[PDB]
């Protein structure tokens, strides 16, 4: 067969993990939920309760 | 239709750590 | 073989080579790779670039 999926993109922000050895494995784009943005917020991927 | 958590590039050329 | 070299008004266009430094180690001294300016000690360690 034969596909495209060929996709337009936004400017947008990220928040980027950045493992050892040069690696991300882990990404959170701030413009889809407002858990993401505040995950973007305090700069972390789990979140306390408050 | 659909893009799962998919096109995450390194957008420079710069190392960093944890 | 008759290399006929030439100082007309035109830009460098051909130049001689650019000779680096040496690599001092282990003490404080400027360093300048390719427009990184400043002042640090050159020391290794056990990172993994790309």
């Amino acid at each position: 067969a034969a596909a495209y999926f060929v996709g337009y993109l936004k400017p947008t922000t990220f928040m980027l993990k950045y493992d050892e050895n040069g690696t991300i494995t882990d990404a959170v784009d701030c413009s889809q939920n407002p858990l993401a943005e505040l995950k973007c917020s305090v700069k972390s991927f789990e979140i306390d309760k408050g | 239709h659909t893009s799962s958590m998919r096109g995450v590039y390194y957008p420079d050329e710069i190392f960093r750590s944890d | 073989v008759v290399l006929s070299f030439e100082l007309l008004n035109a830009p460098a266009t051909v130049c001689g080579p650019k000779l680096s430094t040496d690599l001092i180690k282990n003490q404080c001294v400027n360093f300048n790779f390719n427009g990184l300016t400043g002042t640090g000690v050159l020391t290794p360690s056990s990172k993994r670039f790309q």
